[PDB]
């Protein structure tokens, strides 16, 4: 077994491997999502489509459970380990509890997993950040954000990836009770935020909406163009 | 000992993995290999590295290493680092057929190795595999598929892609002459030879410097057949003669 | 260059020495031990208006009669508060009694300074904890308020302030504190010093406070209960 | 000449020329003892001779020896760090004993050196451990091959010898005795003890006394390794 | 030990004023057979503590090398602290209890005498870990054939002398010779006093008289 | 940087971590021993730093078995571990083989325990030099000394401490082969005081022990009656 | 320069810097004093003030009924070693049903403390302990240091500015054995008083006094119980 | 306890330096020349002792794995031995499971996998030895070359050791696919003559052949008979 400390303390109380793990988050694709009333929306910005891609497996929006899904930004490899192991916890929690997983439960499990590899021997922290949405048993929407350091926080709106500092300021002033009222206006709030961080033009993005009844069905490229034409 | 450790699994100040980024440049000098997703089948065109005349033929292929009856791969990278990967791929694919009594879906076997290739990019302090190898095959759901697995641990679907030497100039050619859904098998064999010309410094192709394997469905059974020397030379003579008619 | 276990020329053990400096990057947490109870006040440090303040817990439930305030990295203290909740249940399970605050802080602080990269265990901690926890509650000896340093040194404190503003905040505690003060004065005296050390505007949203009475159990004030104390300051 | 880059100066790995920059210094560590061992085999016998130097009068002559008995029919002589010497001898006695318990018969000199050479090789390939700073010379009487003299080094090279030299004078004692490769067997018989003595006394110009060295032999008539008493060494020293 | 092989017979004991004395005959027993009669089942632990055992003699040699060697280890550093007779009785009771927990018990049945701090100590250690302190002790069949005679004298006279307790042991040992098949004629007598443990040579029961 | 690891040889083929380990022995006070015809006599110069230390503190004479003594020169920390390991080496022998351990075997088992830590970078060589001595009917008296490198040689007498050469000149002319144990005890104290420096190290406590036939093969600390006789006889020759 | 990063690396002078840097941490700690008479052994220590409102510390821990210690060093490493001492003393009464001799308990410390020193990736214990216990041989002051070696002392003082206390102990060291129980503690009080600045004095709250004896087991005296001892000072 | 971190890492230029420097130890070793003929494969290496005191009958640079398989090396002596003794173990582990003589191509893949394991797992350096592996299976000759990285290549004829570049070009001219085992032995000896610098004799080289009768090394008496031509 390889036992060594990769993440160690530094002068002025800093963690190099943890801070540089967050640098890989800002080097990935931009993922933006918001929390509405009965609706939650997730979306990502693809860097280059090129029309050689198979759009099914390159999706950055995964589903941890029927009521819980997540979208990340960062190294694509570091994400797949998180999604796969979180789906195991969602199934193991249904075994003992006999109830669907709460959105904060799987968020703490992922945050503690991102935390564990920071203080573990011979293990590097994740280079990803996760945006998790879902609905509890009472039907309340939830939006959470996890960091490579292991901290998790709820959000009304959040943005991760490159250019997230400009999108977060865009979502801060434009978020209100009017835009989060209608289900269609909530979807357009993410697209309007994604178009600001995409310098290419048009819609290269990928967006998925998860409601309560009939969970999540990801929107096709033709369906996302209808909202982009209405906001033009 | 910390003095002797090279810190392979750490992060760079810019957010990069050193041993992962340096393993990509080993692939840029590695053997040129490409693949094309068509309607009735998928092919693998790989430029042979060692053309040396005193080299003999051992078993069935060179860089191919067929992983199963329903799917095959092609490797570009350190010649040794590809062997352990192909062995583990044959282990994962057969444990599925052992456990589920079904042929392995091409999407599942790629995900399994990319977790093993990632395991050395995170914990253990070892070096990552310097081989990025492609995937071809057929399943009962999405049919023919083509994958590309990087040493970083990430993969993705591809209609047309190339790995190895001159991969950047090869993908650019596959962005134009390729048509989604309109490419058949025989049209893909001609497109593979067209790319292997401009992407290789040689004046032409003698058919001993390339190896092509096709995967098609025959009578409900997936067959993997590597094109022989006489079958590849017919493709080269077809493209060399057609190039004179276009100018 | 060097490992996690090393002694300085002065014997300061840099890893914990640098872990204490990580506390100076965290939010301010203040608490007071009175004869009628203990209080724990901590700053949330809201980063953005889109951040939900209800999801920031720097004060968590250890036992029914015990509560703790946190500072620094929120993550590193999550594994310590989890072992505390297990330790309080392991004592009540075996001995059928409420676990004293002295043994709770002592057991959690045992995880401090215990780390290594050489043959520690199958799992191990690569670095100590860069967090400072203020433990509080009412035990058989009365209300007790304790602190836990990254060096594993726990100290009984009547009033102690931690976090980035800890310097200059402790000087404000020693002036206004006396042994005869009540709990209602402790909640009011806490927010006054918080008003000085907090950069943004102090309101019921960005402050988090909880108290432990001898008669009652650990309880955290809601949004409506914090509005009454702020108007009194 | 030889390039040096990276950690080559500390842990054993490939030099830019692939010379094992670190392994080559285990041979120089043998010369740190300042001693020379001369081993030579005849037709019916094999002889080992090394230098015995007492630095202080308080030393006990019987306790300080470089000749060790691995088994009944196999002798030994060591040149190198004496601390590394006793470690390799105990491993040879433990390895030769596992042979008899597992395989039923006494171990030949052929495969007693290879296993120790394989052990010393493990020190060369692993970076966490240094090679031994001494070399082992093992002698004995094989059933089919008769007398055998082999030497393993820190690099793991056990290849055979018609005669073996080691130590600081190894280079001088090898070329001098190489001229004794002339006549077939160099008059090989019981008096080959003097063959090793005159080679050791020539390079050091010492003209050793009876107790100045220590000698041991293996023979066909007496397969057991015997350490010659200083009274018996004086008989051969007075004849030359 | 699942089943014993070479077994011993009753070992007596009594505490008098000034020390403790026990006695055991020298005989081996395998399947109702006298095999090794030269074996000595009475062990001298150290100066202030003496020991004797019934039961398996092979397991007793293990207790000879494990317990006797610990005495040397305590005397290596030599700070002036020595094992008291009740401390060895405690360590030995712990070793006997740890064996039955793993289901590998020691068939030995032991009696530990000693004199320390001006107080005579006597103790009993069995196979199952039963331990206590009684003025008189007899193991095996000695509990049936001897201890009744031991308690009879000690009930009227709780404190004995060195010569009177010696006649008590020799008279109870002679009774063991008559009705016990595992008994034997020659027997060892060891006595701990302020001068230490002294193990006397062989004594014969041949003074016995059989009237038929 | 060849000296930063015990597994790294120098360009001249030397291991400094082993060589710097024996330099700590030169920073420790002198401890000597003498093997005579009737047994083995030990002595140690024990430097007490502050007068607050109790007499007998930091004992330099250890008994690894009843018939074998031990005398150390070096870091006192590594001296007590090697004493316990030498106890375990003699402990496992009497358990398996059932008889007292020959000091030829005991010194060889401990010398390899010391050398086993000189071949790896994960451990450090011991910084103390220690000597062994014993007496037996068949085997007689034996004295060996183990260096920090793990090498063991036989000695009639040996000197390890601050001054190594100064005490050897006094022992070589002693002619110990014809002298009994009681005559050596008076001579050992004479050698301890002559190599002592009245300038640098002031306070000291003489630690002496022997083993031989008069103890019937047993090693013990010198009684006060004999020790007082040897110290007074040694100060008389010091002048 | 490069020899101080590892404990297993010897310096050119035949010296280990890492062990000596651990002995620097015990001198940067708090001054602790202890001494023995022919009857009782007493430990007197300064409880350090981290702030004005905080109960200082507890630097004296209970090991066994007949054994007690005083902490100078890293506090978390003290109880980590003390828990082994508590387990070692309970080991004897469990197995041997006798009090474990103080001289043998300290010998087990030197063997355990040495193991981190010789192995790579581990650090020596950076806490010294003044151990007071009553065995069959009388009181025992046996000292433990970051270096695995131990010393038997009649009187000893460690921690910050302990040299001024050793000067007081070395002068009166002849009369310690003739002192009674009440007057014996007063020597440790005046010895510990020399460890304070001219602006500081010995109070009841900052002083804890351990005592062990023949007919009296090891007991600690709190701020209220140290008043009779400070009445003559 | 051993090092768990890999000593071989990717250079900034995208190469493995410990394997690249391992080829330098192979290039400085003794020349070994394999040739695959129609009915058999011959392995000819240069065995040169630094002095006349060394025993030529003690160690054999050409050693058999099984009766039908043998292999020769160009490079360090010791790093070949632990490598070749494990090849003998991996060959019989096949014979235990399958009760069949191990194929040559199957034996090379298992040995090359072990040579790869030490180029990846930590605490171990790569091998400085390259292999020329021959064998007779299924009525076909086999000649393979194992690189220190763990890569294998099927060769009709090749050469390694000192002056391998000038030696390899010497084989391609005089090599023919219709050559027999007797004709391939002389061509393998002539390559060892390309760089010698001295007078070569029967004890100055080591040669062995693998035919349908199995693998065996040529005795010094049989080597002298081939040197007269």
């Amino acid at each position: 077994s390889y036992d060594r400390a990769i993440t160690v303390f530094s002068p002025d109380g800093h963690l190099f491997q943890v801070e540089y793990a967050q640098e890989a988050v800002k080097k990935g694709s931009t993922a933006v999502g918001v929390r509405g009333r009965d609706i939650v929306v997730l979306g990502v910005e693809k860097k280059s489509v090129a029309k050689l891609q198979d759009e099914r497996t390159v999706r950055k929006i995964c589903a941890l459970d029927d009521n819980v899904c997540m979208a990340f930004a960062g190294l694509t490899a570091d994400a797949r380990i998180v999604i796969n192991r979180a789906r195991v916890e969602c199934q193991s929690h249904r075994l003992t509890v006999e109830d669907p997983v709460t959105v904060e439960y799987i968020t703490r499990y992922i945050a503690s997993l991102k935390q564990r590899y920071t203080q573990s021997n011979g293990r590097r922290p994740f280079g990803i950040s996760a945006l998790i949405v879902g609905f509890d048993f009472d039907g309340t929407p939830r939006l959470y954000q996890t960091d490579p350091s292991g901290t998790y926080h709820a959000w009304k709106a959040n943005a991760i990836g490159r250019g997230a500092k400009s999108v977060r300021e865009f979502l801060e002033k434009n978020y209100t009770d009017e835009a989060i009222e209608t289900d269609d206006l909530t979807i357009k709030l993410v697209i309007k935020a994604l178009l600001e961080v995409v310098q290419s033009g048009g819609k290269n993005i990928e967006l998925a909406v998860m409601r309560r009844d009939q969970s999540l069905k990801i929107l096709n490229p033709e369906e996302i163009e209808k909202y982009v034409a209405e906001i033009e | 000992s910390r003095r002797y450790d090279s810190r392979t699994t750490i992060f760079s100040p810019e957010g990069r993995l050193y041993q992962v980024e340096y393993a990509m440049e080993a692939i840029g000098h590695a053997g040129t290999c490409l693949g094309i997703l068509a309607n009735d089948g998928v092919l693998l065109a790989a430029e042979r590295r060692n053309i040396h005349k005193l080299l003999d033929e051992v078993f069935f292929s060179e860089k191919i290493y067929k992983l199963n009856e329903d799917m095959a791969c092609s490797v570009a990278g350190i010649t040794s680092d590809a062997n352990v990967l192909t062995n583990e791929l044959r282990l994962i694919a057969q444990r599925y057929l052992l456990q589920y009594q079904e042929p392995i879906p091409c999407e599942q076997l790629v995900t399994a190795l990319c977790d093993i290739k990632q395991a050395y990019t995170q914990f253990g302090g070892k070096r990552p595999f310097g081989v990025s190898l492609l995937y071809i095959g057929w399943d009962k759901h999405y049919g023919f598929q083509l994958y590309q697995s990087d040493p970083s641990g990430n993969y993705g679907g591809w209609k047309a892609t190339c790995i190895g030497n001159n991969s950047a100039a090869a993908v650019s050619m596959l962005k134009q002459d390729y048509k989604e859904g309109e490419m058949t098998l025989k049209s893909a064999l001609a497109l593979a030879i067209k790319v292997l010309n401009k992407t290789m410094d040689v004046s032409k192709l003698s058919a001993e410097k390339v190896e092509i394997a096709t995967l098609t469905r025959e009578n409900g059974k997936t067959v993997i057949r590597v094109l022989k020397q006489k079958e590849v030379e017919q493709l080269i003579k077809k493209h060399e003669e057609e190039e004179a008619k276009a100018e | 260059d060097r490992g996690v276990n090393t002694f300085s020329p002065e014997g300061r053990l840099f890893q914990v020495e640098y872990a204490i400096e990580a506390i100076k990057l965290g939010s301010t947490a203040i608490g007071i031990q009175t004869s009628e109870g203990v209080c724990l006040a901590v700053e949330k440090r809201i980063t953005s208006p889109l951040m939900e303040p209800s999801s920031i817990e720097k004060i968590v439930e250890i036992d029914a009669h015990i509560g703790c305030a946190m500072s620094g990295l929120i993550a590193d203290a999550k594994t310590l508060i989890d072992k505390a909740r297990v330790e309080t249940q392991n004592h009540w399970f075996t001995y059928n009694e409420t676990m004293t605050v002295e043994s709770v802080t002592q057991a959690v602080s045992n995880l401090a300074l215990q780390f290594g990269e050489e043959d520690a265990d199958p799992g191990a901690m690569s670095r100590p904890f860069g967090v400072a926890l203020l433990f509080g509650g009412v035990d058989e000896k009365g209300p007790q308020l304790f602190h836990m340093d990254p060096s594993g040194t726990f100290v009984q404190c009547d009033a102690r302030a931690i976090g980035s503003a800890s310097e200059g905040a402790q000087s404000s505690l020693q002036e206004v504190y006396h042994k005869s003060m009540t709990l209602k004065e402790a909640i009011k005296s806490s927010l006054i010093i918080l008003k000085q050390v907090m950069e943004e505007k102090l309101n019921a949203t960005n402050i988090e406070l909880a108290t432990v009475q001898p008669g009652q159990n650990f309880h955290m004030f809601t949004k409506e209960e914090l509005e009454e104390v702020i108007k009194d300051i | 000449r030889g390039s040096s880059a990276g950690f080559d100066r500390h842990i054993t790995i490939f030099s830019p020329e692939g010379r094992l920059y670190q392994v080559e210094y285990a041979f120089k560590a043998i010369n740190q003892g300042g001693l020379t061992s001369v081993a030579v085999r005849g037709k019916d016998c094999a002889v080992i001779v090394t230098q015995k130097k007492v630095p202080d009068k308080l030393l006990d002559s019987s306790t300080v020896t470089h000749l060790f008995k691995i088994t009944e029919n196999i002798g030994c002589v060591m040149t190198g760090m004496t601390a590394d010497s006793r470690s390799q001898v105990q491993r040879a006695r433990y390895e030769a004993a596992n042979w008899k318990y597992k395989y039923g018969y006494e171990i030949p000199v052929d495969m007693l050196c290879k296993r120790i050479a394989d052990i010393s090789q493990v020190y060369t390939q692993n970076a966490e451990m240094r090679p031994l700073g001494c070399c082992m010379i093992l002698i004995g009487i094989d059933e089919e091959q008769g007398p055998q003299v082999y030497k393993c080094d820190p690099a793991g090279y056990y290849c055979g010898f018609k005669a073996t030299a080691a130590g600081v004078k190894q280079t001088e004692s090898t070329s001098f005795l190489e001229k004794k490769v002339k006549k077939k067997f160099d008059w090989t018989f019981e008096q080959t003890v003097e063959t090793a003595i005159t080679c050791l006394s020539t390079v050091l110009s010492i003209d050793f006394k009876p107790s100045e060295i220590e000698v041991g032999v293996v023979t066909v008539e007496n397969p057991k390794f015997r350490i010659l008493t200083e009274a018996e060494i004086d008989a051969h020293l007075v004849a030359l | 030990t699942q089943n014993p092989m070479v077994t011993g017979t009753s070992v007596l004991g009594v505490k008098f004023e000034g020390g403790v004395v026990i006695a055991a005959d020298m005989l081996g027993s395998y399947g109702s057979l006298a095999r090794f009669r030269n074996i000595s089942r009475i062990m001298r632990v150290n100066n202030s503590t003496m020991l004797g055992a019934s039961g398996d003699y092979a397991d007793f040699q293990y207790l000879k090398q494990v317990l006797g060697q610990m005495v040397i280890d305590e005397e290596l550093l030599g700070d002036g602290h020595s094992y008291s007779p009740r401390a060895i009785h405690s360590w030995l009771t712990r070793a006997m209890y740890s064996r039955r927990s793993k289901m590998n018990p020691l068939w030995n049945t032991m009696v530990i005498g000693g004199y320390a701090d001006g107080e005579s100590f006597l103790g009993y250690v069995d196979m199952l870990g039963v331990a206590y302190e009684a003025p008189s002790l007899a193991t095996g069949y000695g509990a049936y054939l001897a201890q009744p005679l031991l308690r009879e004298v000690l009930e009227k006279q709780p404190v004995l002398s060195q010569t009177e307790a010696r006649d008590l042991v020799e008279r109870c040992m002679r009774v063991l010779y008559y009705r016990d098949a595992r008994s034997y004629n020659r027997f060892q007598i060891a006595t701990v006093t302020e001068k230490g443990v002294e193990i006397e040579g062989p004594l014969s029961t041949e003074t016995n008289w059989d009237i038929a | 940087g060849y000296d930063l690891s015990a597994s790294t040889f120098s360009p001249d083929g030397r291991v400094f971590q082993v060589e710097y380990a024996m330099k700590a022995v030169e920073n420790s006070s002198t401890a000597i021993g003498i093997r005579c015809k009737d047994g083995v006599v030990f002595g140690v110069e024990k430097l007490v730093l502050s007068k607050l230390y109790e007499e007998g503190s930091n004992k330099r004479l250890f008994n690894v078995d009843r018939h074998v003594g031990m005398a150390v020169a070096g870091l006192l920390a590594d001296a007590r571990s090697l004493a316990d390991i030498a106890r375990e080496e003699a402990s496992n022998f009497r358990s398996n083989f059932g008889y007292n351990i020959p000091l030829k075997h005991l010194a060889d088992r401990v010398a390899m325990y010391v050398h086993a830590y000189t071949l790896y970078s994960a451990v450090r060589p011991f910084g103390c030099s220690f000597m062994l001595g014993s007496y037996s009917v068949n085997d007689g008296a034996q004295l060996y000394m183990i260096d920090p490198s793990g090498v063991s040689y036989g000695y009639w007498g040996c000197a390890i401490g601050k001054a190594r050469q100064a005490a050897k000149t006094e022992i070589e002319k002693l002619q110990m082969k014809e002298m009994t144990c009681r005559d050596i005890v008076k001579e050992v104290a004479k050698i301890i005081y002559i190599v002592h420096d009245e300038v640098k190290d002031k306070a000291f406590e003489l630690e002496l022990s022997w083993v031989g036939e008069l103890t019937n093969g047993r090693h013990e600390i010198v009684p006060k009656d004999i020790r007082e006789e040897a110290e007074k006889y040694a100060k008389e020759s010091l002048k | 320069n490069q020899y101080d990063n590892d404990v297993t690396v010897w310096s050119p002078q035949g010296r280990i810097h890492q062990i000596e840097y651990a002995m620097e941490a015990v001198k940067q700690g708090s001054a602790t004093v202890g001494l023995k008479s022919k009857t009782h052994a007493v430990l007197v220590a300064l409880k350090r003030a981290q702030s004005e409102l905080a109960a200082h510390q507890k630097k004296i821990l209970h090991v066994d009924n007949h054994i007690g210690i005083s902490i100078a060093g890293l506090t978390a490493d003290a109880r980590l070693l003390c828990n082994f001492m508590r387990q070692e003393c309970l080991d004897s009464r469990f197995v041997f049903d006798r009090p474990l001799p103080v001289s043998r308990l300290v010998s087990l410390i030197g063997s355990k403390t040495q193991i981190p020193t010789q192995r790579y990736g581990r650090r020596p214990y950076g806490v010294g302990l003044l151990i007071a216990g009553y065995d069959d041989m009388g009181p025992h002051i046996f000292q433990t240091c970051p270096s695995a070696n131990y010393f038997d002392c009649r009187a000893m003082s460690i921690g910050a500015r302990s040299q001024s206390a050793r000067t007081y102990l070395e002068r009166h060291m002849s009369e310690f054995m003739e002192c009674n129980l009440n007057e014996l503690v007063k020597h440790g009080l005046r010895a510990l008083r020399e460890t304070l600045p001219a602006e500081q004095d010995l109070t009841t709250k900052n002083v804890s006094i351990g005592i062990v004896g023949k007919d009296l087991e090891f007991t600690i005296y709190d701020d209220d119980d140290v008043s009779p001892f400070l009445e003559g000072l | 306890r051993g090092y768990s971190f890999s000593l071989t890492t990717f250079s900034p230029s995208g190469k493995l330096v410990q394997i690249e420097y391992a080829l330098a130890a192979v290039a400085g070793g003794a020349p070994s020349v394999g040739i695959k003929a129609a009915n058999g494969v011959v392995l000819a290496t240069e065995k040169k002792q630094k002095s006349i005191l060394y025993d030529e009958r003690s160690v054999h640079k050409v050693e058999p794995i099984t009766k039908h398989i043998g292999l020769v090396y160009s490079g360090m002596g010791p790093d070949y031995r632990v490598l070749v003794h494990r090849a003998r173990k991996l060959a019989q582990q096949y014979y235990l499971v399958y009760q069949e003589p191990i194929p040559t191509a199957q034996l090379v893949q298992r040995v090359a996998s072990v040579m790869q394991e030490y180029t990846q797992s930590g605490g171990v350096r790569p091998f400085g030895v390259s292999l020329l592996i021959c064998g007779w299976n299924e009525g076909r000759p086999y000649l393979f070359q194992s690189d220190p990285s763990g890569a294998y290549f099927a060769w009709k004829a090749t050469a390694m050791g000192k002056n391998y570049v000038n030696g390899k070009t010497f084989l391609e001219k005089r090599y023919n696919e219709d050559l027999e085992l007797e004709d391939a032995i002389h061509t393998a000896i002539l390559t060892l003559k390309e760089s010698f610098e001295g007078q070569m004799t029967e004890d100055n080289i080591e040669v062995g052949i693998c035919n349908e009768a199995g693998f065996r090394r040529l005795t010094p008496t049989e080597v002298k008979d081939y040197l007269a031509a």
